[PDB]
């Protein structure tokens, strides 16, 4: 039998591949491009008019499959959530295109976190989930994933991009092509994602936490107490448009410092554990306090562990968690895949699934009959085993 | 070749008769996990018993079948005897026959269910029922002598005089372990350390049988409790979480002595031996004060003899000598007395085989009761 | 001292204070401190760093919210001196502590730490002339004028059943669930995010609530207004903005009556109620069938008693008449209760004077509770 279709979901939504590991994975950014549209376009949107989806899935289903993979799409099925709470639509929305535009002969649906700890060997809690927004914390426990014990923040990486592009407007000096020395804000009302983005994924990492509250004390020069070391040295970005953004050594260092600060907000990317562990039951806190795992592509920002690590060790000394947990480690369980991949190969691992696959997956049948498909979030699942 | 097999709401005592302990001892208990409309990993079982239910506690709603002696789910409790024959004996039941074990004044539904379950499910050759407190006379080869077998659904005292059972003076109350466990997490709530859930339950039944203790003389015990810090012990929770029990320590195993604390509205455990004296013969209550049996696992909290001592002999007459008979092994007195029995040539004659079932019928185990 | 008590209802949700003399509770406000979100280190931002009630309201969108109590419990104890130092401001009420007596609303099961260390406040942090902690379920009757009555108190923080017959309440019977109004809000959150509207910020938490007490209603066949597609129904925030709720309106309150739909451990608000009167003894089970009380301020969902009925009828006895008598004024009921209890003369002898405390200890407020 033919294995198995990995889906585009967030950070992820480069991820298009098939199984089994050997997959390429294709690197759609994924946009439309069409013509008569600005491009691009991105059709990846909650709260469309549905329509404006439909047409768009087709069109991109169709592409996808109509050249960029070969697919023969007839005989592989497979959608990852990477959401537990995507809506309703545009489930319903991304059978709907199935089913009819795409005749689609019975389809399992199945979570990022579990296709997570599918490579570990590990049946068990915490998996911290983190990529393009709205970030998730959710233990696993052996088997049932528990939600109740339910967590999510910002960012991941959508909104470094406001404190980029403020921040790089709050240094300044381009250097234009006319050797003048001009505002950027001038110049350019806006800085272009691209860039904002090509900046980041090459110039933004994570400070060790003694100094990474210097950093912070730079913002707070309190009383003149500030003790926040001198920068690493400048960067001449070379800017497109034959202009040059010169770049402090010191915002490589800042924005970094999203992700951490302590407001009258709790520090929660730093939660996130620490608020879960104290939602679960004591009597698995054994497992999920040094049993620890991270995916995701925004894990890859440099130096993004060591401190978390710190912080988070450090907030266990706050009483707040202290006193209510008592103490211990944290082991990082990792793979050696990289954080993006591993939803991809719980994907591809899965097709190992087959014997299994036709079974726990939602039937073609079923759903025209009625179409529905499950959801937890409803009262009325049908038992699909009728049929 | 026969297996002896205790019926306990709390734990299941199983193994081959002549053996000195039981082979296979796990909790009686099935463990069903809060599944919710969500995928779930693979290797899930819909209904985990014994051991795995005790280890998955987090997400299993453990459910005892048995209920103040009376098994209330007969479909989980076939599960238990499945899970104790073919896993944890590793034996068929149509090769040995089985003895199984009744508390006294039980309903007759019981024994009539039960012997069409082990003849009809299981197709044993022979089955018979004894009562657990004639059973614990043979572990302790004595023919004469009350017995107070206490266990996690209800306590009952027998007395028999050389081998003749006064079925009059045979007194049950639902008063247990299980009862005392609930005692126990509500006046620890109140202490601050707050136990709600199925999963806790269980821990602070650990706790329960680490720390508490029966006091000689309960007033003068929590008058010194209050004034020193002495009695005050410390336990670590399955979490880093630690707690210190105080006073409650010893408060929760009062209610055997005193269930208005519950709200029993009904004797306590050494009036109740006491009361069963009185109702027996005059001549044979000597002998039954020289023989007072404990047994079960309920008994096992210590300094309780010391207690019962000091309670019996104040009920007692002044001239009449009291001795207790606590052995070190009265946890496993009952299954013991059932593998002696099991093993003597005489009980060979004493099996109801498939045969009798079927041409008599299930109410055989009512005529062949004493 | 003569002058008039200050009746304080201790709300997780919304305090109440006012006089015994008065009628109803003039003073109703949120049980929460607001803090600016930003930590202001620099001058010329918001000074003081505490927000009450309307200042909190006038702020809203700039501070952020910590509600110091949970469960009926306080966590912070600075803050809730900081509440009631507000309740005895220039703002409301305008009167000296040590003039007037004050009656407390402490929920049923408490630990004993968190009773003694509310009266140490009132009597050390304050100077109160005299302190009494009454009981919820039994104010409730006061209010409703009736001795007989089952009381489902249904709060934010906790709903507990408590019954009592000719002013006399079971210990026993009494069920307390953690699973109340503060959580169906959460639960929504969830429901919400699920419909894709985020809530990420605390202030954006007291939005969820408003949803819910402006557009929730409980369905008597769940099946039916599942299959049948929704009106949507808009909601319009301060800001102008639109939320279109949906189906999330009625499924979301579901886990009231069926909390294992979403996986908490618990019995349900329809069957703690059934149990609480089971546990009474077989000639009044009748009498608190037919005399049943709704209190808290969770029963003022749309359809509430009308399933709740549904739910009670099919579980209890058949051919009992089951009368559900709710007030109109079920929310402020708990309060008029201790208006009514202070300005009876036999509470004169009830509460406890500073005196009594400075000389007899902590233990006194123990031992006048009941
Ligand atoms: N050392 C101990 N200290 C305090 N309590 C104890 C102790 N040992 C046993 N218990 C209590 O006694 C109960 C039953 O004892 P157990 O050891 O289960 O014997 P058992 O014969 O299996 N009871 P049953 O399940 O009816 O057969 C336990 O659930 C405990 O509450
Ligand atoms: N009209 C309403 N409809 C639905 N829920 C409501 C309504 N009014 C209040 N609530 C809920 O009940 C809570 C009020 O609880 P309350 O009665 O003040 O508790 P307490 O008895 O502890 O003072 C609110 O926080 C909200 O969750």
């Amino acid at each position: 039998e033919k294995t198995a279709v990995v889906i585009d979901l967030g950070e992820a939504f480069t991820k298009c591949g098939f199984a089994g590991e050997t997959g390429p994975r294709c690197i759609i950014p994924s946009v439309i491009k069409r013509a008569g549209m600005p491009k691009p376009v991105r059709v990846v949107q909650y709260n469309i008019n549905t329509e404006e989806l439909y047409s768009y899935l087709k069109e991109f289903i169709h592409i996808l499959y109509f050249r960029h993979l070969l697919v023969n799409p007839r005989d592989r099925r497979v959608v990852i959530i990477e959401s537990v709470l995507c809506p309703s639509h545009f489930r319903e929305t991304l059978t709907r295109v199935l089913f009819k535009y795409f005749e689609v002969p019975s389809v399992l649906l199945a979570p990022s976190h579990l296709m997570a700890l599918l490579t570990l060997g590990i049946n068990s809690a915490m998996v911290l989930d983190c990529g393009y927004r709205e970030s998730l914390v959710l233990p696993i426990y052996e088997g049932i994933p528990v939600l109740n014990c339910w967590g999510a923040l910002p960012l991941g990486g959508k909104a470094l991009h406001k404190e980029l592009e403020t921040q790089l407007l709050e240094q300044c000096t381009v250097d234009t092509s006319v050797a003048k020395e001009q505002s950027l804000p001038s110049v350019m009302g806006s800085v272009p994602e691209g860039v904002l983005e090509d900046i980041k994924a090459r110039t933004c990492f994570v400070s060790d936490l003694k100094r990474g509250l210097k950093i912070q004390a730079a913002k707070f020069n309190i009383d003149g107490n500030n003790e926040r070391p001198s920068p690493p040295p400048n960067v001449d970005y070379p800017l497109d448009g034959e202009k040059i953004l010169h770049i402090l050594g010191s915002i490589r260092d800042s924005v970094v410092e999203i992700l951490f600060e302590q407001d009258n907000e709790e520090q929660s990317v730093a939660t996130l554990i620490l608020d879960s562990l104290i939602q679960c039951p004591i009597d698995t806190r054994k497992q999920l306090a040094e049993n620890l795992v991270v995916i995701g592509g925004t894990s890859m920002l440099p130096g993004f562990l060591h401190r978390l690590l710190a912080e988070i060790r450090y907030l266990v000394e706050k009483p707040k968690y202290k006193k209510a947990l008592g103490t211990k480690t944290f082991r990082i369980h990792t793979p050696p895949a990289k954080a993006n991949c591993v939803a991809w190969l719980g994907g591809a691992i899965f097709g190992a699934l087959q014997d299994i696959l036709g079974s726990r997956s939602v039937s073609k049948e079923y759903y025209n009959q009625t179409g529905r498909i499950p959801d937890w979030c409803s009262l009325n699942n049908p038992p699909l085993e009728m049929m | 070749a026969a297996l002896v097999v205790d019926n306990g709401s709390g734990m299941c005592k199983a193994g081959f008769a002549g053996d000195d302990a039981p082979r296979a001892v796990f909790p009686s208990i099935v463990g069903r996990p809060r599944h919710q409309g969500v995928m779930v990993g693979m290797g899930q079982k819909d209904s985990y018993v014994g051991d795995e239910a005790q280890s998955k506690r987090g997400i299993l709603t453990l459910k005892y079948p048995i209920e103040h002696g009376i098994v209330t789910n007969w479909d989980d409790m076939e599960k238990i005897w499945h899970h104790t024959f073919y896993n944890e004996l590793r034996v068929a039941p149509e090769e040995h026959p089985v003895l199984l074990t009744e508390a006294p004044l039980n309903p007759k539904a019981n024994r009539e269910k039960m012997t069409q379950i082990m003849f009809e499910t299981f197709n044993t050759p022979a089955m018979y029922v004894a009562i657990q407190a004639v059973l614990s006379l043979y572990a302790s080869g004595r023919t004469t002598g009350i017995v107070m077998d206490s266990g996690d659904g209800v306590t009952h005292t027998v007395p028999i005089y050389e081998g003749y059972a006064l079925p009059h003076a045979i007194l049950r109350l639902d008063l247990a372990g299980r009862d005392l466990t609930d005692y126990l997490m509500k006046i620890l709530t109140e202490r601050g350390y707050s136990f709600t859930t199925t999963a806790e339950r269980e821990i602070v039944r650990d706790i329960k049988e680490k720390l508490c203790y029966v006091a000689l003389d309960f007033e003068q015990e929590m008058a010194t409790a209050a004034s020193s810090s002495s009695l005050e012990k410390s336990y670590e929770l399955p979490d880093g979480q630690v707690i210190t029990i105080g006073n409650e320590r010893f408060r929760c195993p009062e209610a055997l002595f005193q269930p208005s604390f519950l709200g029993m509205e009904s004797c306590g455990i050494h009036e109740t031996t006491f009361n069963s004296i009185m109702k027996c013969d005059v001549d044979i209550r000597k002998d039954l004060y020289a023989n007072t049996v404990l047994s079960g696992g309920t008994t096992m909290y210590p300094g309780i003899a010391d207690r019962m001592q000091k309670e019996i002999t104040a009920l007692a007459p002044s001239t009449m000598k009291i001795k207790i008979i606590a052995p070190p092994e009265r946890k496993y007195s009952v299954w013991i007395g059932g593998s002696i029995l099991a093993s003597l040539s005489t009980f060979q004659q004493m099996w109801i085989s498939k045969q009798e079932y079927d041409e008599s019928g299930p109410s055989i185990v009512h005529r062949k009761c004493f | 001292i003569a002058n008039q008590p200050v009746v304080i209802d201790n709300g997780s949700g919304v305090i109440k204070a006012g006089f015994a003399g008065d009628q109803i509770p003039k003073y109703c406000f949120p049980n929460y401190v607001g803090r600016p979100k930003h930590v202001r280190v620099m001058a010329g931002a918001l000074e003081g760093d505490i927000f009450i009630g309307p200042k909190a309201e006038e702020h809203r969108g700039l501070l952020s919210i910590r509600y110091p109590m949970e469960h009926g419990i306080v966590k912070d104890w600075n803050d809730m001196e900081r509440i009631w130092q507000y309740v005895y401001s220039k703002d409301q009420l305008q009167t000296f502590s040590e003039e007037h007596p004050v009656l407390l609303t402490e929920a049923p099961l408490n630990p004993r730490k968190n009773r003694e260390r509310a009266a140490e406040v009132f009597f050390e942090t304050f100077n109160v002339p005299a302190l009494f902690i009454s009981m919820q379920a039994v104010l409730s009757l006061y209010a409703t004028g009736r001795t007989t009555g089952v009381v489902l108190d249904s709060g934010d923080g906790v709903t507990h059943a408590v019954p009592i017959y000719e002013g006399f309440a079971m210990p026993h019977s009494i069920m307390r669930i953690d699973i109340a109004g503060r959580d169906v809000s959460r639960f929504l959150r969830l429901y919400l995010r699920k419909e894709g509207y985020d809530f990420h910020s605390s202030s954006e938490f007291e939005i969820v609530k408003a949803i819910k007490e402006r557009a929730c209603y409980l369905s008597i066949n769940p099946q039916k207004d599942e299959t049948l597609e929704t009106e949507k129904a808009q909601y319009y925030l301060p800001d102008g903005s639109t939320i279109e709720i949906g189906p999330s309106r009625f499924r979301a309150p579901e886990l009231l009556f069926r909390p294992d739909l979403i996986g908490e451990e618990s019995e349900g608000i329809h069957e703690v109620l059934v149990f609480a009167i089971q546990k009474s003894d077989m000639d009044l089970r009748r009498t608190l069938f037919s005399n049943i009380v709704l209190s808290g301020g969770s029963t003022l969902f749309k359809g509430f008693g009308d399933r709740l009925l549904s739910e009670v009828k099919k579980l209890a006895p058949k051919d009992v008449k089951i009368r559900i008598s709710a007030p109109q004024e079920r929310l402020y009921s708990t309060w008029i209760g201790g208006s009514i209890l202070a300005s009876l003369d036999t509470f004169k002898k009830m509460w406890v004077s500073k005196k009594e405390y400075e000389e007899d200890g902590a233990r006194s407020i123990h031992r006048k509770t009941f």
